[PDB]
């Protein structure tokens, strides 16, 4: 597939797209013809070279001053072990990475993206703005401060907190079922159309529920939605 | 005699065949001096020792510096016996390698001095001694709530700032002017920065007259790492058999030599065990500590830091050590802030040797008491945090008078701190110390200033700092 | 009025003493099975690493 | 029968040669040093070294001894300190033994054993009352590092004076000035005079550790068949497994859980296992152990603890934080039994003292909740002052043994509620003050039992125990 | 003789027969013109670790013999090019016309050539320079996870070496050569380039030369050393080395351990660690100093090549993630970090200024894990808490802009001295920076002081100019 | 076995039943084990005093453990093991003591047991 691509960067001069599909299980061929080829055994059953053949294939996947490849891979984490080598070795060679959890998935939340461990070089204040940039940092502590509250509430209980640490836990639910979103391709998974929502809609609508102005709704009209208008309405059939 | 060659090299590891079958015995020393014959080549001073017999008239060997410019065919020639470093009074004040060549630019130690093996069988039990005996260290924490005992071995747990160096200082001053012997510092594995630093505080001290220094590098390949603390050894060995006059062996961190240990059987090849280290642990570790015993002519004793591996005392390497220890003082920053020096935890140090056949009941006794005394002090320091003095009972109160004047007056006016303050400083006996926190405990005393008891020696001058105040 | 707030707080105090005692016996058995299966994982690795390394 | 070392490393040996060697043999190198012969390769015999290894070159010179593995047994050892191999270490010369043992014996089979009904009398109350041990039985002592674990067994042996008994100690890893203050503690009391000493130190090297427990059940296993009684102790039976661990390694044997290998059942099995209680038929003798281990974070449940609690006939588990607390020797009722007690104890004592582990098993769990606990009725106030009696009344000191006839009388007052009485600090007076009254005044209660092994009058040790209290005065 | 033929080639690692002369170290030349280090020396075949592109080696091609140990090009030109870890120009530009060549595998300087660490290498992050002192000829390290704010530790300390009279070097290994790319844009762009080397080593690279990149960026460094100018050194990841030898092991056959590290590791990152010393008055007076960088998989500081690092170096500075996702910039957790040579890099000053500090910030630790929540308490408490807080942001910085020294003593003074209590939290990051403009305008004989004596002035004066600013704030 | 054909519609809601309650006081367990039980609610509370009494009586005493302790042993046929079980779960013997619970073979060993305590 990069040797295609490769011929219509340099010589048509064209921006292309790469779409690659599992690029762990070009990891996991090498160790199956490892021992037969006779290399000794590294790590948790892996080939001696990971880092070198990765390397070989991730350098080639570049834009030059010729022309640009934009590049969305998937990768597998081998065996829900972040942890383990080839994955590590992979998240080295990135621009932008999203993380997807099980834990999210059991929920019910879609896309289940940890907004936490997911990061990318462009959030800077420079190429995304001071508003962008502030806004999304803001829901970054609001959700780690959720995350140590929650060993709390399991074994002690939510009432016997303060105001500022119910008030977290308020909005946190809410930020968190707003990360969801309907799709066309769940269009065959849960019946329902789904939605396309520009970047300036949604930085007023997170904004709107860190000032919070939209409390007052039912946490439950929050989930696989798109715009926040559409959460307006979605609690009127509730009731609200 | 005869000659061999190198056949193989691989990192540390080097193998070398012996054509005739004479053979070396399992750890004797080779020597490979050469000199370049064309300009290619580069000139070589190594030397090696020797690890197994593999078979087919070939001996696999550590190597004790750096393998780098070693050309198959190079020659190699035996010694006949261990490695041998030089012992008697040449050694005092002088600092040496694991080779036995001095480092300090202090000239070389002549050929005629007698030179002694590393390796050597372990001391019998027809040669030992039948009953207990107490070290008097001259300081009072040490003596009192956690006793010392000759062929013992003693556990240092501590980092930076809390101050190990002025401790093992004031310790080599106090045996050598009080009990007339010498002491060894062997660093295992020391940063080669704390070598300089330590070297010019001996000397400025003054202490180096009375001690000899063995320094092993971090930058040296395994085998040099373990076997430093058998040269250090060694020397000691000398003093105990013939000048029959106690000794004091100080070791860096026993950590360093296990771990070394692990690198080389990784290296020859020997399959991992628990958690990763050698097989061999316990016989390794064992031979080293069991040669640090009291015999009847006179006795080792020995201070050992130690680091546990990942706080887990369950871990393979600190449960064989622990087995070996007699005596086990912790050193905390918390009090080294406050002003207390020496900073050892009344309450974390302990002792096989604080028992009434070993020491005596009235020793016992009093011991007993402190302890009891700062731990009930110390239920009362969570509620002093949150409230008053006076919101405690009476009886709360009295326990903590009595506390804080005993933690100042387990405190000691040290002489090697000399250099850094007027202050003098003193030795206690212990029998002063025993009698003197009798009349504490019994309250004699009470009618005094606290900051009396600071940085003080034997009851009666806490009298007569009083009076200094008015 | 005066006995019953008094013997709250003090009520609340003895709990929370006990509470704390548990909590703190509990974080020492754990830690105990933590180190146990540390210990445990390495010594797994190694032999399976050992194991392949030994038939080739 | 003559042939040559080709690899000589850490211990493990091989030699090419040698085409009819026995497996278990005995075979000496030129230096005068023995080794023992464990594998037969088709070209290459495999030797372990058992001495010194600093001499063995490649080419050297191994030669047949002719016999089995085999340790020298005969009267000659009883009062020296002897090695592993039947050579004598207190200098003192030589041994002067007649005949030799395998070390490698099969153990007692089934109608050639019969069940016990004789005491092992260990003079501490806490052992005897609670935890009994019969002749024959065999008891694994398990605690942390620094627990007693040593205390308990020579208390024993100084009380296995009076009884017909031989008793011997086999130091396993332990430290060489523990091991030679032993032996002048033992000189001291007099008990060298009955006992053999077996010492393997941990600078030894880990073949002569391995054989060394085995060796000390050759030497008792000869006076066994003659018929007079024997007790063993085993020192550390976990560093026993180490130094296996570390032989099998080196020889390439391939690992298992943590990493010894699973030969470890084996090994303990062979040595426990011939321990047995011979019948009438073979002139009713006994061996009898007691194996020790050394468990990390003072938890019963791990990997070799185990093991050996599945190979003994109960367990008599030691607690640190008991002993810190003060309390020595220290022992939790709760996680130590005894499977062959209730035959092993006097007819007196089972009537006295069947009911003990009810006070102390209830009470000890009882102080956990009452602590903690807002409110006690009666009935749990009543059952708590009991307890409390009892564990000081099983506190005792080192080096202090008490006879049976006055265990069973000090047990009768405390579980007859007269003892209720004194304060908690005066108990341990009374017991003193008692055991005195006993020796003065109340003989005819001493001659009943030991004579008829029984209680004697109960209104007459009722009105007796009235007549102490009397004379006692309290603070 | 000299010439020796390949008989195994595969994955970096090709096998030799022959070369009966080669040393352990040394270098031998392909026909292809590749060149290779021959590490093994087995009884009949010689183990050669190539340090090129092996795709045009064939068996039975020829390997001859360079006659050299290892040497690194070096000369005052390679400042301000980008270099390959042999000597190789590769920012185009053309030649790097060097003069002379040294070793990779050089010795220590050794004991008695070592002087006390006597001064101070000043940052400019306000936590790096006030809480965790590192001075000439200290080996610091920074130990981390990924996303944490790491590389931007290191930028930061050379663009703010620029008045000082120091030497600087970067030893990128194992990154996207993007990113290398962006870092040397950034440092040009500051004026950085024109006194720095970087030095790279990217990952399409065969893995033996990521293991030679952090001893060729030494043995740079050196040189200036020994000449008796201050030298600088930073390496970008050491566990991205450590794989390179496992790999370049595992290939030729060595005997494995623990995560299959083979048993040179602590003996390969101590050598290069230990090359750092403050060298005494004989030998010049030069000093280098070491900065290396550990990625630590789910804060496993327990793990083989963490365990190791830990231990060789004189402090660590190690960062966490939740207080970067909390606000805390740059994240550096004060229990964690520790300095052994602390308390004589500093200058007199910072000295007598950051005592309190770190004190205070420890009872803020204990204090507010169990009572942030308890508002209505011991009036003691609550002025406790408040200086933990406050202390918190003084501490905070923002990224690409350092602060000369004699100001950060001047806010520190305020934090301890506690003129900062009557202004409310949250505004102490404008305020910071603000309290600078008045300084500047109206204060100049309070900093002249303070750059040319290293020492305080009069308490009177300096109690005076914060009050007066006191009024002023708004 | 325990299927509705085979041992009967009796003996499986029962045995199912006996099941659900245990499989809770796990649930419970962890929270139990630092706080008590102040924390428990309402069906909480009455969970637990039900698991305690059930857990006591699925106890026996054997006429192979006299050589242990001296108490005679106990048989206990089936009819009367599932009928035991449903007047604990409906709760016909709340008011007796968890100790009166343990070592008994038929339900009305139980009630004797109690009545030597008088609690
Ligand atoms: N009943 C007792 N009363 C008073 N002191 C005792 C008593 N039992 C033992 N001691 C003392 O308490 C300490 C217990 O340590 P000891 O060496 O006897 O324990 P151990 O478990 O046998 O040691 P080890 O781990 O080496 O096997 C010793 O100082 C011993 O002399
Ligand atoms: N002090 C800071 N202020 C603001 N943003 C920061 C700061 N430090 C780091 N960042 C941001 O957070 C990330 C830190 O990048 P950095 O290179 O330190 O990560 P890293 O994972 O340590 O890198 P590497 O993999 O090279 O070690 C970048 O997105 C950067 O812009
Ligand atoms: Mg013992
Ligand atoms: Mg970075």
């Amino acid at each position: 597939g990069l040797t295609m691509a490769e011929y219509f960067r340099d010589e048509q001069g064209q921006d292309v797209l790469l779409f690659i599909d599992n690029i762990f299980r070009f990891t996991q061929a090498g160790s199956e013809v490892s021992a037969l080829l006779g290399r000794m055994p590294s790590a948790v059953g892996y080939q001696p070279t990971l880092a070198t053949e990765m390397g070989q294939l991730q350098e080639r996947i570049t834009s030059t001053a010729k022309g640009s490849i934009t590049s969305i891979q998937a990768i597998y984490v081998p065996a829900d072990d972040y942890t383990d080598p080839a994955p590590a070795t992979t998240f080295s060679h990135l621009d932008a990475t999203t993380n997807l959890e099980r834990k999210l998935a059991e929920m019910g939340i879609y896309p289940a993206v940890d907004p936490l461990a997911s990061t990318s070089r462009a959030l800077a204040p420079e190429i995304v703005g001071e508003e962008h940039y502030q806004v999304a940092r803001k829901v970054q502590q609001t959700l780690q401060r959720y995350k140590e509250l929650q060993d709390i509430i399991a074994i002690l209980g939510m009432d016997e907190l303060s105001d500022e640490d119910k008030l977290v836990v308020h909005r946190a639910r809410r930020i968190q079922f707003f990360l969801s979103q309907n799709f066309h391709v769940a269009e065959q998974f849960t019946g329902q159309p789904g939605s396309y929502v520009p970047v300036k809609e949604t930085v007023r609508g997170f904004k709107e529920i860190l000032e919070g102005k939209y409390d007052h709704l039912p946490e439950d009209a929050f989930r696989l939605v798109g715009r926040i208008e559409e959460v307006v309405e979605k609690a009127k059939a509730m009731g609200v | 005699m005869t000659r061999g060659r190198v056949i193989q090299v691989m990192g540390p590891v080097v193998d070398v065949k012996f054509e005739n079958g004479h053979l070396p015995a399992i750890y004797n020393a080779l020597k490979i001096q050469h000199k370049a014959r064309n300009e290619n080549e580069v000139d070589i001073d190594l030397t090696l020792e020797v690890a197994l017999h593999l078979g087919d008239d070939t001996v696999r060997t550590i190597a004790m510096a750096s393998t780098d410019g070693l050309i198959r065919g190079m020659e190699v020639i035996d010694t006949g016996a261990p490695i041998s470093v030089p012992v008697g009074e040449v050694t005092l004040g002088r600092v040496f390698n694991v080779l036995g060549e001095p480092i300090d630019l202090e000239g070389d130690i002549p050929a005629d001095a007698r030179r002694d093996p590393i390796h050597r069988p372990a001391p019998k039990f027809e040669e030992l001694a039948t009953e207990v005996e107490i070290l008097e260290t001259g300081i009072k924490v040490v003596d009192l709530l956690a006793p010392y005992i000759k062929g013992g071995k003693i556990g240092l747990f501590g980092g930076a700032g809390v101050g190990k160096t002025v401790l093992i200082q004031e310790l080599i001053h106090n045996i050598a002017q009080e009990h007339g012997g010498i002491s060894v510092f062997a660093g295992v594995g020391d940063r080669t920065r704390e070598g300089n630093d330590l070297y010019h505080e001996m000397k400025d001290s003054g202490v180096i007259s009375k001690t000899a220094m063995v320094f092993g590098q971090m930058n040296e390949p395994p085998g040099a790492r373990m076997r430093v603390a058998l040269t250090g050894l060694t020397m000691a060995e000398y003093f105990r058999d013939e000048q029959g006059q106690d000794v004091l062996l100080f070791i860096d961190n026993i950590f360093r030599f296990t771990q070394a240990g692990s690198e080389v059987s990784a290296l020859l090849g020997r399959m991992p065990s628990a958690v990763g280290y050698q097989p061999t642990l316990a016989t390794e570790m064992g031979q080293l500590q069991e040669r640090i015993t009291s015999t009847a002519k006179g006795s080792i004793t020995s201070i050992q830091a130690i680091y546990v591996p990942a706080d887990d005392y369950t871990d393979p390497a600190p449960a064989t050590t622990f087995s070996h220890l007699d005596a086990t003082t912790n050193l905390e920053r918390k009090l080294a802030e406050m002003g207390i020096y020496p900073a050892v935890d009344p309450l974390a140090s302990t002792s096989r040797a604080l028992a009434p056949e070993i020491v005596g009941e009235e020793h016992y006794q009093v011991a007993r008491k402190v302890q009891q005394t700062l731990q009930r002090y110390k239920e009362l320091q969570d509620i002093i945090a949150i409230l008053g003095m006076d919101e405690l009972s009476d009886e709360d109160k009295l326990v903590v008078h009595r506390a804080r004047r005993i933690q100042f007056f387990l405190s000691q006016n040290f002489h090697v701190a000399e250099q850094f303050t007027g202050q003098p400083g003193s030795y206690v006996p212990v029998k002063e110390t025993v009698r003197g926190f009798k009349e504490i405990l019994e309250g004699k005393y009470d009618h005094l200033p606290e900051d009396a008891f600071r940085l003080v020696g034997r009851i009666e001058e806490v009298v007569e700092k009083a009076k200094a105040m008015g | 009025l005066l006995d019953a707030k008094a013997s709250e707080h003090a009520a609340r105090m003895t709990a929370m003493k006990n509470a704390t005692d548990n909590a703190n016996e509990l974080i020492r058995t754990l830690t105990l099975s933590y180190n146990r299966a540390r210990q445990a994982a390495i010594t797994q690795e190694i032999t399976e690493i050992v194991a392949g390394a030994n038939a080739l | 029968d003559v042939g040559t070392v080709i690899q000589v490393g850490d211990g493990i040996a091989r030699a090419h040669g040698l085409d009819n060697v026995m497996s278990g043999e005995l075979v000496e190198f030129a230096n005068g040093v023995m080794g023992m012969a464990l594998n037969l390769e088709e070209n290459n015999v495999g030797i372990v070294i058992l001495g010194p290894y600093t001499g063995i070159k490649e080419g050297d010179e191994v030669r047949r001894t002719g016999r089995i593995m085999e340790v020298p047994v005969g009267e000659a050892l009883i009062g020296r300190v002897v090695n592993p191999l039947g050579q004598p270490v207190d200098g003192l010369g030589p041994v002067e033994t007649t005949e030799t043992r395998p070390i490698e014996s099969r153990a007692p089979g089934v109608m050639d054993r019969r069940s016990v009904h004789e005491p092992l009398q260990t003079g501490i109350k806490a052992i005897d009352a609670l935890v009994p041990i019969g002749r024959g039985q065999r008891e694994l002592i398990i605690g942390d590092r620094q627990t007693g674990k040593t205390s308990v067994a020579i208390d024993t042996i100084i009380n296995q004076k009076d009884q017909n008994m031989i008793s011997i100690y086999v130091a396993i890893g332990q430290k060489e000035s523990t091991v030679r203050t032993v032996v002048e503690t033992l000189r001291k009391h007099g008990a060298l005079d009955y006992t053999i000493v077996v010492t393997a130190s941990a600078s030894q090297p880990a073949p002569l550790l391995f054989l060394a427990p085995y060796a000390g059940v050759a030497m008792g296993e000869y006076f066994m068949y003659k018929g007079k009684h024997v007790l063993v102790v085993y020192d550390d039976l976990s560093k026993q497994a180490a130094a296996y661990r570390e032989l099998s390694l080196l020889l390439r044997r391939p690992p298992g859980r943590e990493a010894y290998p699973g030969d470890i059942f084996y090994l303990h099995s062979r040595l426990l296992e011939r321990a047995a209680k011979l019948s009438d038929a073979k002139g009713g003798g006994s061996l009898t152990a007691l194996p020790f281990v050394e468990t990390q974070a003072g938890d019963i449940s791990a990997y070799i603890p185990t093991n050996v609690i599945s190979i003994t006939d109960g367990q008599i588990f030691l607690q640190s934080d008991l002993f810190f607390s003060g309390v020595r020797p220290a022992i939790n009722a709760g996680l130590s039994v005894s499977r062959v007690g209730g035959a092993a104890q006097i007819k007196a004592m089972k009537k006295v003292a069947g009911t003990l582990r009810l006070d102390l098993a209830a009470y000890r769990e009882l102080e956990a909740f009452a602590q903690f606990g807002s409110d006690l009725d009666k009935a749990t106030q009543a059952k708590l002052a009991r307890g409390a009696r009892t564990v000081e009344v099983l506190k005792q000191d080192l080096h202090q043994p008490i006879p049976v006839e006055k265990q069973v009388l000090i047990i009768y007052a405390l579980t007859r509620g007269f003892l209720d009485d004194i304060p908690v600090e005066d108990v341990r007076r009374f017991e003193k003050e008692f055991y005195l009254f006993l020796d003065q005044n109340g003989q005819h209660l001493l001659e009943h039992i030991r004579t008829t092994k029984d209680l004697p009058n109960e209104d007459d040790l009722n009105k007796a125990i009235e007549a102490f209290k009397k004379t006692f005065v309290v603070s």
